[PDB]
């Protein structure tokens, strides 16, 4: 038999209701992890998409989504323990600076094949495209990559590169959406977008009994 | 005096049907316990579990009202106010699941080409209407039960057509088009991304049309036939002879649900090991 | 000029691992054999508290053996009645990204800290009615790992950047550095005494400090991968450290080394939480295989099993009077076990 | 230059090795006595009996 | 009003025997129609003679009253 | 600070009708519950009306319901009770005061300054006490009492005794809730005491300050004490 602590079972009530409808508001942005090697471009895309000593959180909303933008480079620490706080992001949005490659690449091949990322995609925006042909003009890539063989030519060794950072895949179930940041925008938030609504399909399509 | 001259009553090759029926009974009743105890309110607060709760709950009152029906075809048709009821509830619960299923394919189309709304504006409410809706939609369909039951006989005492065609049009034919149409239009879709596309979906989808339409057709031949002809002309024997089992066989769609279920989403052994 | 004393200090090691080891006589393995163990140990969830929508982290109990504390991915830091299941409150955090939680021996305050660096603390008897942020400490380069109140004045953390600070919360100041480990600590324990404490770092090796004059006084090595956890047995003598290795490994303050080992040939993955009981025979810990196991702290023998977990244990914790012991997974519920 | 710390950490390993040792047969010894001091008290190594117990 | 037409052409009958075969007739069943089913009647053919006509319009009257058994699940 | 203040007083027309209302300020309203108690001027407090945080629910005494109703605003901070067939025993202050529920909270930590409102002519379980008033000097200690008819435990294990302060010219305030628990801001020198039926207030190194009435109350379930006085 209750006693008349009945106003504090109904204020637990009411504070499960108010969390429930706060929960089901939060639910529905997409969260992104935002990734790469220093001044790899992340200040670029994020200025460029035209939208606290630790993490930071760039936010922006494009067609009825909010973006949820999360950049965790800003610690300096051991990756391995605060990297699994960010599961259940809907994809990594990786960039990397052509004109920069050889650690890169590792960093890439640690988080791609991650024991906790193995199911969520991979947005890959290679960067400085523009001012890479200069450094392509001025000097051969061979220096960086011995291994290659062919053209110097600007086509070819964005191909190249491309493969390389493709080929550390290890398991087919994952996409990668590679592109290029061109320095002009308007049009990478397209890609990050198709990349996303393929992500929510995906997951609305497997957790519906589809898979 | 012999009180009589011939035998009661014979027994037709269909009247066999009373095996599939009890085929039925015992291994839908306890598999579909399971499957509504796996999405029960436990594990709620998920919209993708409601249909498969609504499906659940209509299939296991259809086959726990099963036994009239397997004791009535073997007691020689004999019908007790309760068997003005029983029918129409049987009815009832069979439409039920028919368009709960549709409207499951609606709403698992609807989440495919608008993934914008699966998570911006959809909810566990709507799912509720939507079942609500399909339920009040079967009861409508069901009511001519309601009306029309009556049984009478006399010197014996061992014993006692448009809405036809409404019937299988809105409970039958209807919801076939939208089901293929929904998947047709899905599988369309997720073979052209590339990204999502994968065999499973037709390794689900393909069976449970194909399920539906072999096992529901005969069903609503049958009983548009038998309606349509009220004049008793000895070309409906054969269908006469062959209603028992071809009311029967529909049963078997109803079991074969959720055993779709069960064996294609994860594996769900889990939440019941759990819970 | 460095390798001079570079060789002097391999002496040093040289010699004290030569008197660390003059000090085992014998083992406790071998002693405790003429005593009985407690036999087979059962429990059942008496409530599960399910609260929380997404990935709780960490937790804590209160002072008064009633209150819960815990903390979620989800944002919502939110305190709760453990006899009755009801919330009495609901504070909303200025980020998710949340690690630890601490809750103040007197009960008016409650502490937490994840990513953002920054230490804040939450009061709860305000005049206004609500809960407000106190202070928020600030200093620290890296993640906080565990926060503790020695009294309603001062907490100690640890955190990311391989030091650990006392804060006097009045001023916000850290008013004193404990420093010296290699990697960063994961864990802080401070005994019932409030004079010292141990803390545990990625580097396998797990230290004493002490609060007040803040030297490192003494040194373990026992693990071979990242310490994941520690808490003291009750009587301050001894702690216990939990190890991304599938073993749990006790160390006594007083022999300055490990004395016994805890651990089974078919488990072999991380330690993510350990406590003892009130009596101190019984320890318990948390593992990766979405279950919790409980040992005989004296006889290393796995004397029961608590499984119940859809998901890993990230906390737990046992009340301050051993009446009952909770545990938090990422399945979002907190257990409560008798 | 590094020979700074390298003195203040070999100065904290000799601060450290000063400190005094006892056999771990004592310590044994003292965490068996608290354990068999204190089982009475503690209701996880005891049973509680339902009456008591405030969750049951 | 069944009962009422059978039994003011039963009570025509001359016995007991032949008002019992009578009221046989009348006993609708489905398995066969009464014509055939009477050959079956080991009896006089007065007996038969007053089985038939009772059995046909028993059956010719029973075939149209109100709405067809049907259901059974159905 | 917190600020509790009501309007809408005078004078009424008996049988008549009337708006008074209530305003907050410093604190979270939505948060609280609100109750309305008035005070006869020759007599003891009186419960009227109560109702929690947002509007859930709503309670009142048997002797002013249907004539009166009562509902809150949490925009605007503000509570309303409506007050109709207004007759010669509702003319009394009205006191707005403030209350939270939940483990370990303090309900009716804080009074308003009340309004006067008069006419002219045209299971109740009962708290009593002992004496209407005690003399007492500066620096004794003197005990105060009151009792219930029914037991104030509860088989959770609480009782649920309040005492209420009320100085001459002012508002009341709270001294010990739970019956053992002291207010915040109360001195230290208060302490309740008592079990079952038979309950005492006590305190000792009494001041000036202390001189006033003491209002024993009960709030168990869904009533005040007459009061006691005391005299330097």
């Amino acid at each position: 038999l209750s006693a008349e602590e009945r106003a504090a079972l109904e204020r637990s009530k009411a504070i499960e209701k108010n969390l429930k409808e706060d929960g089901i508001s939060a639910a529905k942005d997409v969260k992104l992890l935002l990734l790469g090697a220093d001044n790899s471009g992340k200040s670029t895309i994020v200025k460029q998409m035209k939208i606290t000593t630790g993490i930071v959180e760039t936010h922006f909303t494009f067609k009825n989504l909010h973006f949820r933008l999360f950049d965790v480079g800003g610690q300096r620490s051991e990756r391995k323990k605060w990297i699994h706080c960010f599961e259940d992001v809907t994809a990594i949005i990786f960039c990397v600076d052509l004109s920069d490659m050889h650690e890169s690449l590792m960093l890439f091949d640690s988080i791609c094949n991650n024991k906790f990322f193995i199911d969520t995609s991979i947005i890959l925006f290679l960067n400085k495209k523009d001012l890479f042909g200069e450094k392509i003009k001025k000097s051969p890539l061979t220096i960086c990559f011995p291994e290659y063989t062919g053209p110097n030519t600007y086509e070819d060794a964005a191909a190249y590169i491309q493969a390389q950072f493709e080929s550390k895949n290890r398991s087919p179930n994952k996409e990668i959406y590679c592109h290029m940041t061109c320095a002009t925008d308007t049009n990478n938030a397209q890609v990050i977008f198709d990349a996303v609504t393929d992500i929510i399909i995906a997951n609305n399509l497997r957790g519906c009994g589809l898979y | 005096p012999a009180d009589g001259i011939h035998l009661p009553k014979r027994q037709p090759g269909d009247v066999a049907a009373l095996i599939i029926y009890s085929v039925v009974f015992l291994v839908g009743v306890p598999g579909n316990a399971l499957v509504v105890w796996v999405t029960a309110f436990e594990a709620r607060r998920a919209v993708n579990a409601i249909w498969f709760l609504n499906l659940a709950v209509a299939d296991l009152l259809s086959c726990l009202a099963l036994p009239v029906l397997f004791t009535t075809v073997l007691n020689h048709n004999y019908w007790a106010t309760a068997c003005i009821v029983l029918p129409s509830l049987i009815l009832l619960n069979m439409y039920a699941s028919i368009l709960l299923l549709a409207t499951i394919s609606a709403d698992r189309f609807l989440l495919v080409f608008k993934p914008i709304w699966c998570q911006k504006v959809r909810g566990t409410g709507l799912a509720w209407m939507a079942c609500g809706v399909a339920w009040v939609l079967a009861l409508l369909l069901t009511i001519p039960s309601f009306v029309y039951r009556e049984a009478y006989k006399d010197f014996y005492s061992e014993h006692t057509k448009a809405v036809a065609i409404l019937r299988l049009m809105v409970g039958f034919v209807l919801p076939l088009l939208t089901l293929n149409i929904c998947y047709t239009f899905l599988l369309l879709r997720t073979w052209s991304r590339k990204a999502t596309r994968s065999t499973k979906t037709l390794k689900v989808v393909m069976a449970v049309v194909i399920c539906f339409f072999i096992f529901w057709l005969p069903y609503q031949v049958t009983g548009v036939m038998i309606a349509w002809l009220p004049p008793s002309s000895p070309t409906l024997k054969r269908v006469e002879k062959l209603n028992s089992l071809c009311v029967s066989l529909a049963y078997i769609n109803c079991c074969v649900n959720p055993i779709i279920y069960v064996m294609a989403g994860q594996g769900f052994h889990g939440r019941l090991l759990r819970s | 000029e460095l390798d001079q004393l570079r060789q002097e200090a391999e002496q040093l090691k040289n010699q004290i691992r030569d008197a660390r080891k003059a000090c085992a006589d014998a083992t406790l393995s071998q002693i405790t054999n003429n005593i009985d163990p407690v036999g087979r140990i059962q429990m059942r969830t008496r409530r599960t508290l399910r609260g929380h929508l997404a990935k709780i982290y960490a937790m804590h109990w209160g002072t008064d053996s009633r209150l819960l504390v815990s903390a979620s991915q989800d944002g919502k830091l939110i305190i709760w009645d453990s006899y009755t299941t009801n919330k009495v409150h609901a504070i909303p955090l200025r980020s998710s990204w949340v690690m630890t939680c601490a809750y103040a021996p007197s009960g008016n305050y409650v502490a937490c800290g994840g990513l953002d660096n920054i230490c804040s603390i939450y009061n709860l008897k305000t005049r206004e009615g609500n809960v407000r942020v106190s202070r928020e400490l600030a200093g620290h380069t890296g993640y906080l790992s565990c926060c503790r109140f020695l009294d309603d004045n001062q907490i100690v953390t640890s955190s990311g950047d391989t030091t650990c600070a006392l804060w006097d919360i009045e001023t916000g100041q850290q008013t004193t550095t404990f420093t010296g480990h290699t990697g960063d600590v994961m864990s802080l324990s401070l005994a019932p005494d409030t004079r010292l404490f141990v803390s545990g770092a990625c580097d396998a090796s797990a230290k004493l400090w002490d609060v007040r004059e803040g030297m490192c006084r003494q040194t373990f090595t026992g693990h071979e991968s990242d310490i994941n956890a520690i808490c003291f047995f009750p009587n301050g003598n001894a702690f216990a450290t939990g190890s991304d290795d599938a073993t749990c490994r006790l160390f006594d303050l007083r022999a300055d080394q490990e004395l016994m080992t805890y651990s089974h040939d078919n488990i072999i993955c991380g330690i993510t939480s350990v406590s003892f009981s009130k009596s101190g025979r019984l320890l318990l810990a948390g593992y990766d295989d979405f279950n919790c196991n409980v040992w005989d702290a004296l006889k290393a023998d796995r004397a029961g099993v608590l499984a119940g977990h859809d998901n890993r244990v990230s906390c737990l914790g046992v009340t301050d009077d051993g009446m009952a012991v909770a545990t938090g997974s990422w399945d979002s519920f907190l257990k409560i076990w008798n | 230059a590094s020979i700074a710390q390298a003195r203040k950490l070999v100065e904290q390993l000799k601060m450290e090795a000063n400190i005094d040792r006892i056999k771990v047969s004592k310590a044994a010894a003292d965490l068996m006595a608290y354990c068999e001091a204190h089982a009475k008290e503690d209701p996880l190594l005891t049973p509680v009996p339902a009456s008591e117990n405030p969750f049951r | 009003t069944l009962q009422k037409k059978i039994e003011e052409i039963a009570a025509k009958y001359k016995h007991s025997v032949v008002k019992k075969c009578c009221y046989d007739g009348a006993c609708v069943n489905n398995d066969e129609t009464c014509e055939q089913r009477a050959a079956r009647i080991s009896l006089g053919p007065r007996c038969i003679k007053a089985f038939t006509e009772c059995c046909v319009v028993a059956s010719q009257l029973r075939a149209n009253i109100s709405h067809k058994d049907m259901q059974l699940g159905r | 600070d917190v600020q509790l203040v009501e309007s809408g007083g005078g004078l009424v027309q008996p049988g008549g009708s009337r708006k008074l209302s209530c305003s907050a300020s410093g604190f979270a309203f939505s948060s609280f519950g609100m109750h309305w108690v008035r005070q006869a001027p020759e007599k003891g407090l009186e419960w009227v009306a109560y109702i929690s945080s947002g509007s859930g629910t709503i309670y009142y005494a048997d002797t002013v319901k249907g004539r009166f109703t009562i509902s809150r605003d949490d925009p605007k901070n503000t509570l309303f009770l409506q007050m109709t067939s207004l007759r010669s025993e509702d003319t009394a202050m009205y006191y707005c005061v403030r209350s939270i529920y939940y483990y370990g909270s303090s309900p009716f930590d804080f009074w308003g300054q009340g309004t006067t409102l008069t006419v002219s002519s045209g299971s109740d379980i009962v708290m009593t006490q002992a004496t209407s008033s005690v003399p007492v000097t500066p620096g004794e200690s003197v005990s105060i009492s009151c009792r219930s008819s029914k037991s104030l435990l509860h088989s959770n294990g609480n009782t649920y005794l309040y005492w209420f302060l009320q100085r001459p010219g002012q508002s009341p305030q709270l001294l010990i809730y739970r019956m053992s628990n002291l207010a915040s801001g109360v001195p230290d020198r208060f302490s309740g005491s008592g079990s079952g039926t038979a309950f005492t207030l006590t305190i000792s190194r009494l001041e000036a300050e202390d001189v006033g009435v003491y209002y024993c109350m009960q709030h168990l379930e869904y009533t005040f004490g007459a009061g006691t006085k005391l005299e330097l």
